[PDB]
RNA sequence: AAAGCAAAUGAUUAGAGGGACCUAUUCUCAAACUUUAAAUGUGCAAACAACCCAGCCUU
RNA sequence: GAACACAAGCGUAAAUGCUUGCUUGAUUAACGAUUUCCAGUACGAAUCGAGACUGCGAAAGCAAGGCCAGCGAUCCUUUGC
RNA sequence: GGGUACGACCAUACUUGGCCGAAUGCACCAUAUCCCGUCCGAUUUGUGAAGUUAAGCGGCCACAGGCCUCGUUAGUACGGCGAUCAGUGAUGGCGCUGGAACCCGGGGUGUUGUACUCU
């Protein structure tokens, strides 16, 4: 009931990595985001600024607004009997691009892709079939393991 | 060997530690600057303990051969480093041959010597700095040889 | 232990080790049960199942003493313990038959009291 | 004496980026230098990259990408005797003329050449060139070709060769934003810029009284030339 | 949770090789130590107020 | 393995540390949006912005205090436009 | 087959020691009238080649340390669910099931984009 403040259970939750300290690439100032897009939310500790809160670490929304150094995300969040909507504004630095929809996607390909192939498959193992062993050995616990285990 | 790995005095550093502040270390300020021709520093530790200046070039060599007639052109074994430098210091600055005025008194210093190669530059350059390499080191045998053939004279 | 090996054998025969040290602290409350947190006590040592608690080390002429030496020592300890003869040879992670082979082809660096066997992987 | 670089210190060693180790790269400097607003979605920003060698003078215009850096146009002083320059080409009055060819080399293969054709005539006046961000009350016309100066690890002091480049690009056509408080000429205390002194750089004076004095020493014509390398690169850049 | 101290921080036993010190080991540990790291968990997505392509309009 | 006013945690090496130069972004900011506590109320603190005037930089750029603890309704009094 | 400039991933790229290197280059190197900064042209800045591959740089090597990867430790340690299960207890095995880590052993020691370039 003591000491409930912004940040209170982040000793490891905000710890960088072993010998992954430091401050973001190029690869990362150069990713675009647009409005409609998939995110995942993850601080980087390195960044104070715009860092969000300790409850949207590792959670994934979609994205509302795009500012000139900043992504507003929505948010599911669970109070009482319902799930609130939330908004929350960072920086870009903490926030990635989401692959939760890469097989969604690859599967809508894959189907067009089909249909056009079509306009111009698997073995199941459940099935039986005979088996040629050439050898069978035995299993029987022979008391040599029963003395293995004596450290 | 080869035309480029002779040994050369890269710098002389001249310390005067008379560790107080006031007209003693106006007095030695001037002294220092009647010897080598240059302007010094002031070394603190705030209090102003010492004054010192480093002479690179002819002046230096000019410098380092009135200090070695002083110290009659002798020198112990255990005075050089590993590193590939060494020094000394004399006691007397009237010694040195300079005039004596009755204000300013009798003063010492301590001399130190750098010696290198012609690569050193590597180290100390800002863009794509590196190390130097084992072999163009400069060792203490070497330094040693090198106050033998030059300025001769030195007691194990 | 160390009493009983004086007595019915010499001092120059046997080697013993503790392996449990007293890292844990006991605590006394010592108004009713206000602010019940204890003081410091004592200490103690946590030990586990099949965890070593003493080891000797000795001849072989000497093995009757030595059982019986740690059977009174076993008598001051709660719980239950068991007294068993290693398969190694006297504080090494080396068998007893194989060490006489191994010393004799001499790739046994020998440390003070353990040994390390010769590792081909190094400098020459 | 307790010894460094036992085996724990090199199992708990983290390297720095590889040309960090090499020196190359001031990545402080870089993340801000490709740092664009997220609100411009993609849109290329462009970077004016010049290096100076012990012997030669390059300029490149980069556009930086996430597989790797895209050179658009590059150019060399060694490519200066093909024009009539050949000495120097390290000096000043090279560093203004590599400076001019890159800027007529890429107006020339954007097509945007016979417009925004620079000044004809040279002079170190300032110029206060004309970009999106801060514009000289126009804005119906067609807008410049612009690009930021990146000198990297050097040293950016009053008068220096980079300054140069930089110069003869303006003059060339682009829009490279700056202020004159580098320029050789410039002098902090009135806040004002000497085009005379300017001038006579960019026309290699300097080495002219040099070279005069050396002459000189050893007893007991440029500005031609230059004046020529200009009209030379203005009319072919692409010439190689 | 487990594991580790032959890896950082802290605690800690004894020998060996060059009274301290150094090098390589060794007995035994951690709610407010950790390189590694489960099980049980916890966000998002898996289509019709949507998607893919083609031709256009406006700012 | 140091330092970063102070308690601790996290973070940082051509720097978030030290020295130095210039400065007043600790101002104003059309009742913009949001997070934490949470009744999805207030207060305190904090994040992303639009406009004015600026500071430091050759520039890209950074800055509307010192990161997260350091504070206060109705009625009344008093000041500014 | 190499070099230079700008890069992405950021040790299979690092650390110590050793051997070799055509060409274009890179670099060490020479010097302070002018621009510029220092106690000192050491660093930095401006001028230009009289030399040198000694160093930097590149390639290779070392039963070298580290790092990466696959096995072994091991179905071990630990775990979710079940019992009118065992045991005085501390604890443990069983049924349906998930499943590690250090040590150790085999192998490896950067991949590559854009532009200009010497055979
Ligand atoms: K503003
Ligand atoms: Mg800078
Ligand atoms: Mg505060
Ligand atoms: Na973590």
């Amino acid at each position: 009931v003591h000491s409930h403040g912004y940040k209170c259970g982040t000793r490891h939750l905000f710890a960088k990595k072993f010998r992954k300290h430091g401050v973001p690439s190029v690869s990362t100032i150069l990713t675009n985001f647009k409005v409609g897009d998939y995110v995942d939310v993850v601080a980087d500790a390195a960044v104070r600024a715009g860092m969000p809160h300790k409850y949207y670490h590792g959670r994934t929304g979609i994205v509302w607004n795009v500012t000139p150094r900043g992504v507003g995300v929505i948010i599911n969040k669970p109070v009482r009997n319902r799930t609130v909507r939330k908004r929350i504004c960072v920086r870009f630095e903490h926030v990635r691009k989401s692959r939760c929809q890469e097989a969604f996607k690859q599967k809508l390909k894959d189907l067009e892709a089909f249909r056009a192939a079509k306009k111009a498959k698997k073995v199941s193992t459940r099935n039986g079939g005979f088996v040629c062993p050439k050898k069978v050995e035995v299993l029987a616990r022979r008391t040599a393991d029963y003395e293995a285990m004596i450290p | 060997a080869n035309p480029m790995r002779e040994i050369v005095v890269k710098k002389l550093c001249i310390n005067i530690c008379v560790g107080e502040s006031g007209d003693r270390l106006t007095r030695a300020s001037k002294v220092l600057e009647q010897l080598c021709e240059q302007t010094p520093v002031l070394s603190r530790a705030n209090e102003k303990i010492a004054v010192h200046c480093t002479v690179r070039g002819k002046k230096a060599e000019e410098l380092l051969e009135k200090g070695l007639k002083v110290k009659e052109f002798e020198l112990k074994s255990y005075n050089f480093s590993d590193t590939g430098s060494f020094g000394f210091g004399i006691s007397e600055h009237i010694d040195l041959g300079i005039k004596y005025d009755p204000s300013t008194g009798i003063y010492g210093m301590d001399f130190y010597v750098v010696l290198g190669r012609r690569g050193e530059r590597v180290a100390h350059r800002k863009r794509r700095v590196s190390r130097v390499g084992f072999n163009h080191r400069v060792r203490k045998e070497e330094a040693m040889k090198w106050f033998e053939k030059v300025h001769d004279g030195i007691i194990f | 232990a160390n009493k009983y090996m004086v007595k019915r054998a010499n001092k120059e025969c046997f080697h013993m080790r503790i392996r449990a040290h007293p890292f844990h602290v006991l605590r006394i409350n010592k108004t009713g049960m206000r602010q019940s947190y204890g003081k410091p006590n004592g200490t103690c040592a946590r030990v586990r199942i099949g965890q070593i608690l003493l080891s000797m080390r000795t001849k072989d002429t000497y093995v009757p003493q030595a059982l019986e030496s740690l059977r009174r020592a076993k008598m001051k300890f709660p719980g239950r313990q068991i007294i068993v003869i290693s398969k190694y040879w006297g504080f090494t992670n080396i068998l007893r038959n194989e060490y006489e082979e191994l010393r004799d082809a001499g790739k046994l660096q020998q440390r003070g009291l353990h040994v390390k066997l010769i590792t081909p992987k190094g400098k020459i | 004496v307790k010894v460094v670089k036992n085996k724990a210190y090199y199992k708990r060693f983290q390297v720095k980026y590889r040309r960090r180790r090499e020196g190359k790269t001031d990545y402080h400097a870089r993340r801000r230098m490709v740092l664009q607003d997220k609100t411009k979605f993609g849109t290329p920003k462009y970077r004016l990259v010049v290096r100076i060698t012990n012997r030669d003078v390059i300029a490149q215009i980069v556009h930086a990408k996430v597989v790797g850096d895209e050179v658009v146009m590059a150019a060399y002083s060694h490519e200066l005797p093909l024009f009539g320059i050949e000495h120097g080409l390290t000096n000043y009055a090279a560093a203004y003329a590599t400076g001019l060819l890159v800027a007529r080399r890429m107006l020339a293969k954007l097509g945007l050449a016979e417009k925004f054709v620079g000044v004809k005539e040279v002079d170190g006046s300032y110029a206060a060139v004309r970009t999106k961000d801060d514009d000289q009350g126009d804005d119906e016309s067609r807008f410049p070709f612009k690009a930021i100066l990146d000198v990297g690890l050097a040293r950016t002091t009053t008068g220096a060769r980079v300054f140069g480049v930089l110069k003869g690009a303006v003059d060339g056509g682009l829009a490279v934003p700056h202020r004159p408080n580098r320029f050789p000429g410039y002098n902090k205390e009135s806040d004002a810029l000497n085009a005379k002194v300017h001038r006579d750089r960019i026309f290699g004076r300097h080495v002219a009284d040099y070279l005069k004095q050396v002459r000189e020493e050893a007893s007991s014509d440029m500005e031609g030339m230059y004046k020529r390398a200009h009209a030379a690169i203005r009319a072919d850049p692409t010439k190689r």
